[PDB]
């Protein structure tokens, strides 16, 4: 369960 | 020493506005209290749970001007009971009694001075929206704010201005995995408006005021610190999440080419049939995408598989990629045409989600590997 | 053998409906989760139990290949709910798990085969009468409430069902739950005579009248030894474990000779009731009623909210008398009634009152007083 | 909160 990409935190 | 004759319906409706923000449970009791105060011709009920406050004002002819506080949630549950057409007499004799036909009630309550309350801020920026405006852009936002403890920056609405082509005012609301933004043309006043990030608390209470509300006018006024909104005789007042929410920017795939045409109907009622078999530990669903085609599989080894089959407007590479059964359902949810459209790329990258009746909101859904 | 077999939707759903919820949820032995699906001879059964309580019902469908599975039942609900109204779904085992097939949607669930499941021997049953699906929803719906659920009270965990050699036989159900009681009679149908005394388990009660809400027509047939009760309604056959113990000797609490006479408009004293105890709490209900000439006042005094009182219009011309109750107790009698008038039966306040809707001989209730 | 006087039980 990848993140969406945010930066930070993803 | 209060003394105020009250409508039944009136009071219960205006005590409904405001008693929902208080917890039930407190170890500051008074914080569980709704404010009475009783003033020119007045009475304005207070509530609050010391980051986000509500008052609500209602015209009464006030036989002795006073103010006391009494639990809300008992207090609404005794005007639930009282009868339709009613007059209640609300009275503190220097204990709040209640008064209706026969019935009376003497409440444990406490004083005004002993109430919480906030001076008048200052706020650096003020400016206007629709009601119906202003619920349009929460509808589409608060649905993905987060709920978790570790990411408390994302527990709002990053509220803010827009330098594009067009000064825009923009709502984004994140929890990781599930992005909204909805943008408008930036009303007059906000020049100068710092972005701020408004509380998932304070949105649900005025996304529940604004579904009670029929077209008016919303002042909206805030700072650095407090954001403020006005709308008929309601005032809703709350701090901010003190943080840097990220740069959302960046999880935008304004680059997908692959796309996605479903029926929204068929598609929803799909996911929710073969989404039956998952539990808690994961709600995965894999798209089988092919020319035409979309399959939808779910495998939970302790209970078995479920898939479906529909037809879909699809003519790019087929490509298997796997959503969260639940957040898919959920975007689904925020959308109101026959059709809905998947902007895609490969299997690990973020989905984009357009709103074919408004173009300026659009929803980000991050896949999961499957 | 592998089961085959086409059902309609709704009717199906229906079925299921009516067999799933004996199903505890918080059930651990995994066989005791699933329901038993039996296709053979044009006839679909679904059974379902927890060990005491069993259900079946059965439906006619054209059987393709006959054969029987078990399968998660909250699980199987679930599936089916979501599936179309009007459309037909295909249940299959392969050469143990099951295949739902409808329209494009295809489940295939992880099952357990039938032997594993429970099946008792034939029922031995030495009574057996009919009474009408409505009537025995007059009986029960007098009862039920005041049903205990004190895990240390089992044996009052159920309905006492038995006989009352009248001059004419009755047939008579009471519960209690020590403060509340209910007795309903009625003139007992034929075949009856030296039926046991028995306590028909609380959660068979409950499914029971799941089911007679439907409003069914027609007769149920009882069936009954001192060990289990069966009831034969429609396509639905119920059998229960009866309560292994000792009914207690209720006559002795139903007061036969109190002597004040109250009587409230029934409406207007549950109304009154209900506004003044919303301030009570966990420490109590209890609220007091001062009764005068002609006059009903009420209190309830609570140390954590305050005090709330009200009054009333009232029949009553006995010496002045100040009883308390629980309030809920009070409304949850109130709501047993259909008439206008509530009449009480009085004597101190520490004594048992007499509860009735002014009308009607077959129907009472009982309540204990608390102190005020 | 007196029981009812059921015998046994109260």
């Amino acid at each position: 369960v990848p993140t969406l990409p945010l930066v930070p935190x993803g | 020493h209060m003394r105020i004759t009250v409508d039944r319906s009136q009071f219960f409706k205006s005590l409904g506005r405001v008693h929902r923000v208080v917890e039930r449970r407190n170890t500051v009791p008074i914080l569980s209290n709704v404010l009475i105060d009783a003033e020119n011709g007045s009475v304005q009920l207070k509530a609050t749970d010391l980051d986000l406050e509500v008052t609500e004002s209602f015209t009464v002819n006030i036989e002795k001007a006073g103010a006391i506080t009494v639990p809300a949630y008992l207090l609404y549950d005794i005007v639930r009971k009282l009868p339709d057409g009613s007059e209640i007499v609300l009275s503190v004799d220097e204990a709040m009694s209640i008064v209706s036909g026969c019935t009376h009630f003497q409440l444990q309550c406490l004083p005004k001075i002993d109430f919480p309350e906030s001076l008048p801020g200052q706020f650096g920026c003020r400016f206007f929206l629709s009601a119906s405006k202003l619920k349009h852009l929460l509808d589409c936002t608060q649905f993905a704010i987060s709920t978790e403890e570790t990411r408390y920056y994302l527990n709002g609405i990053y509220f803010h201005i827009v330098h594009d082509d067009v000064l825009k005012l923009r709502l984004v609301a994140t929890d990781g995995h599930r992005l909204a933004q909805v943008d408008m043309e930036a009303p007059s006043g906000v020049d100068g408006m710092p972005g701020v990030i408004i509380p998932r608390k304070a949105v649900g209470e005025l996304q529940k005021l604004l579904s009670e509300e029929i077209d008016g006018d919303v002042c909206i006024e805030l700072s650095e610190t407090k954001i403020r909104f006005s709308l008929g005789s309601v005032v809703f007042t709350s701090k901010l999440v003190d943080g840097t929410f990220p740069d959302y920017q960046r999880v935008i795939p304004l680059g997908n080419d692959r796309k996605l045409i479903v029926n929204r109907q068929d598609f929803s009622s799909a996911v929710d049939r073969v989404s039956t078999i998952s539990n808690d530990r994961g709600r995965a669903v894999k798209l089988t995408i092919e020319h035409g085609q979309l399959k939808l599989v779910v495998n939970n080894p302790d209970s078995g598989s479920a898939e479906d089959q529909l037809a879909a407007t699809y003519t790019s590479e087929p490509l298997e990629i796997g959503f969260n059964s639940r957040y898919l359902l959920d975007i689904a949810g925020q959308l109101s045409s026959d059709e809905m459209v998947f902007m895609l790329s490969d299997a690990v990258a973020p989905a984009l989600i357009r709103d074919n009746n408004n173009a300026e909101v659009l929803y980000v859904l991050m896949p999961v590997r499957v």
